[PDB]
């Protein structure tokens, strides 16, 4: 468990925050939000919870991600979770969080394949995290089922747009492997909001369920559909493994064995897997935080130059100075 | 006037400290 | 007929999706024509494009017959009983698995 790529950046944020708080001002540390776009049952929730490093989201066959859960990670001194609709309660166990999320979804949408545009706001405080926004959006579908209205397709798409047309957002586009990449909706959306690939990261899931004799070797090499940041393959837990309470360590070991043994992927083994995605996102955040330094320097330099002309005289103030008095008199 | 002087000097030193920290953070 | 796609590849024009539908509409919107809607089993049925088209041109289900073509590749731990029994997305003529 855990995510150790945060540890090397947290003290940088703290030091910058302290440097600005010294003057009664904040730091414009506008880190990008992370939005996970995907088709229904593409695996977009298991990827997200593998980036956080905690097993707390509901996942599984069927329509589970019924509401647009928004997770806020706030750096703190201890570890706890809270909900805006459960104000005053404290959650010390992620299993309770998962069960409460399910109960809150059912309470509003019912037991059919319902949806609700209103998000759930879950905030987790921990000394090991950064101030991040994570958005788990409901998967897109083509036809209504259950008691959904005829426009279910358009309501879901509209829920996505308000979160991915915003600047400073990473579109983490998840598509299954045992399907044809040309028919992945997540990539159609990315091309509608990021016409040139600067933020979009491709992730290919379900590589272990490919039809025997076929592989995706020409997809992972960024040949079929060029994407500025390529595609990162991952292997998540299967439905049997979720129901079997499979450990996370075993899943990572199985993923590593899969890539090391597969005849068509050995040469890419060091470019794929869960920990590689963690490094890519952490590197993306680090590149962002460094890119803003010229603005902070220019603001501070301008303020310093503005005050210096008067500081030069204030620093020379003395309780007894007949020349200072005379200068003021003449002026 | 005394209060304005004191605030200007405090802000001056704090801004100098902020630059001395940011430059070291960038490395 | 050629299958529907969302993302153009291989120098296909950006409107490849609309040209494919235009070809499809000239055969499935005709009367006295049966439509067989082919959907994979490994991909969630709510995503099926064939059912969307059949639903648009045969709201009543008189002509549409559904088929589930890839039961061999189901993810271990799941099955499609709730589709083949015409419960998840009831279709007048049911579904045939192959
Ligand atoms: N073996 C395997 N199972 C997967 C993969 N991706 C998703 N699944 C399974 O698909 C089911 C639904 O995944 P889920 O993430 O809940 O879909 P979503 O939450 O609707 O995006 C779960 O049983 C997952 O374990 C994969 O890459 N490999
Ligand atoms: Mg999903």
């Amino acid at each position: 468990m855990g995510n150790r790529g945060m540890e090397d950046l947290i003290p940088l944020v703290n030091r910058l925050q302290d440097a600005f708080s010294a003057i009664g001002q904040n730091a414009d540390l506008d880190l990008p939000q992370i939005a996970v776009v995907g088709g229904q049952s593409a695996g977009a929730s298991s990827v997200l919870e593998n980036f956080v490093g905690r097993d707390f989201l509901p996942r599984g066959s069927g329509i589970v991600t019924r509401r647009p859960l928004v997770l806020q990670l706030v750096n703190a001194t201890t570890e706890y979770a809270e909900f805006l609709h459960c104000k005053g309660k404290k959650f010390t166990d992620f299993e309770e969080v998962r069960l409460e999320i399910e109960a809150e979804t059912d309470r509003v949408t019912g037991t059919n394949k319902g949806i609700s545009p209103v998000p759930i706001n879950l905030r987790v405080y921990s000394p090991h995290v950064l101030n991040l926004t994570l958005v788990d959006l409901p998967g897109m579908t083509k036809v209504p089922v259950g008691d959904q209205p005829p426009d279910i397709e358009f309501q879901i798409r509209d829920m996505l747009m308000q979160f991915v047309t915003k600047e400073n957002c990473l579109i983490l586009a998840v598509s299954p492997a045992n399907s044809d990449l040309a028919n992945s909706d997540a990539l159609k959306v990315a091309k509608e909001v990021d016409p040139q690939g600067q933020r979009t990261i491709g992730v290919i899931t379900k590589l272990d369920l490919m039809d025997e004799g076929t592989d995706a070797r020409d997809v992972l090499e960024n040949k079929l559909l060029p994407l500025r940041r390529g595609y990162i393959g991952v292997v998540n837990r299967s439905q049997k493994d979720i129901d079997g309470k499979k450990d996370i360590t075993a899943a990572l070991a199985a993923e590593r064995k899969f890539f090391l043994s597969h005849p068509s992927y050995r040469h890419l083994a060091d470019r794929m897997g869960t920990p590689y995605l963690q490094k890519v996102l952490n590197q993306q955040l680090t590149n962002h935080i460094r890119d803003t330094l010229p603005g902070l320097r220019n603001k501070l330099q301008s303020q310093l130059l503005s005050i210096e002309k008067e500081v030069e005289e204030y620093k020379n103030f003395r309780p007894d100075d007949p020349a200072r008095k005379t200068k003021a008199l003449l002026q | 006037q005394a209060q304005r002087r004191d605030e200007m000097l405090r802000m001056y030193h704090a801004l100098k400290e902020a630059l001395s920290i940011i430059g070291n953070i960038n490395t």
